[PDB]
């Protein structure tokens, strides 16, 4: 994430690390939404332009981590996924549109001070709060600049407003689809900032200011770059998609 | 259920350092 700063500490109990087992590596990041169940972009699961192509057994979660750069003794925990499953229309040939799916874990995972779920947001909260000028946060532990194909010690955390459906589409030649939105500072607006590759899958969160609960409206999906004057983040849009998120877990 | 809300803030009636910042852009035009 570019030009954030270091999460106080249980900011964002609801963050998650997604590793490949061997070698271990950290892949992407993850939202803690139950117990059970976390949720990420589909492709840090499956983008064959990038041969990756992920199954259950091939990955593991970290979840209430602070730093990697750490060990946490008795306050990270670690799981294995029993089932992966990517959205059954995520589009990755064109624009990546519902890049976005769902790992069950094979034990539920403890709540402590450092673990706790984010809610999933209801019509009237997408209603209310996903409009233009109103900010969201952003998390990670992604690259820290731009570069080619930024490891930070802590989790980064940026607010970034949401843009006009207009200006997004006036910044890039790439189709967007009602599926996704973008933030992130207008050029001229005088402050910056991005999500950027490896914080793909983090959440895009909002507090309500009705009763004072965190909602994932987003999900690190896309970009040009990062934190480029005239670009933008976008992000998946969990409200559209949420019908399907609770088709998958109302279902075990 | 009992979802968003943070046992170190919200659950402690204290304030991240700049979660002001996301609410006053919900009030300002
Ligand atoms: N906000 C930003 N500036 N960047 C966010 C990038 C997040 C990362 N996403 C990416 O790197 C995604 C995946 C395919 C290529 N890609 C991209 O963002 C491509 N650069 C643009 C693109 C978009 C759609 C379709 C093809 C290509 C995740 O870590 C995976
Ligand atoms: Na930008
Ligand atoms: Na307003």
């Amino acid at each position: 994430i570019v030009e954030g700063s270091d999460a106080e500490i249980g900011m964002s109990p609801w963050q998650v690390m997604l590793f490949r087992k061997s070698p271990q590596e950290l892949l992407c990041g993850a939202s803690l939404i139950s117990d059970r169940w976390v949720l990420t972009a589909a492709h840090c699961l499956l983008y064959p332009p990038w041969d990756k192509n992920f199954t259950e057994n091939d990955l593991l979660v970290r979840i209430g981590k602070h730093s990697r750069t750490r060990y946490e003794r008795n306050i990270e925990k670690i799981s294995m996924l029993e089932k992966i499953y990517i959205h059954p229309r995520y589009n990755w040939r064109e624009n990546l549109d519902r890049d976005i799916a769902l790992m069950k874990l094979k034990k539920p995972v403890a709540f402590s001070d450092y673990i706790h779920p984010v809610c999933l947001p209801d019509r009237e909260t997408a209603a209310s709060l996903l409009q233009a000028g109103y900010k969201g946060r952003v998390t990670g532990w992604g690259n820290l600049k731009e570069t080619w194909t930024g490891q930070p010690s802590v989790l980064q955390v940026v607010n970034l407003p949401i843009v006009e459906r207009p200006v997004c589409k006036d910044s890039t030649r790439i189709r967007i689809t009602d599926n996704m939105f973008c933030a992130g500072y207008k050029p001229d607006e005088g402050k910056r900032g991005d999500a950027c590759e490896g914080d793909s899958g983090g959440p895009f969160v909002m507090k309500s200011p009705f009763n004072n609960r965190w909602y994932q409206m987003g999900i690190v999906s896309w970009g040009e770059g990062c934190d480029r004057d005239g670009k933008y983040g976008f992000y998946t849009h969990v409200f559209r998609l949420k019908k399907w998120i609770q088709k998958v877990i109302d279902q075990f | 259920a009992d979802c968003g809300l943070r046992p170190l803030f919200e659950k402690k009636s204290l304030e991240d350092k700049t979660e002001r910042e996301l609410l006053e852009s919900y009030i300002d035009g």
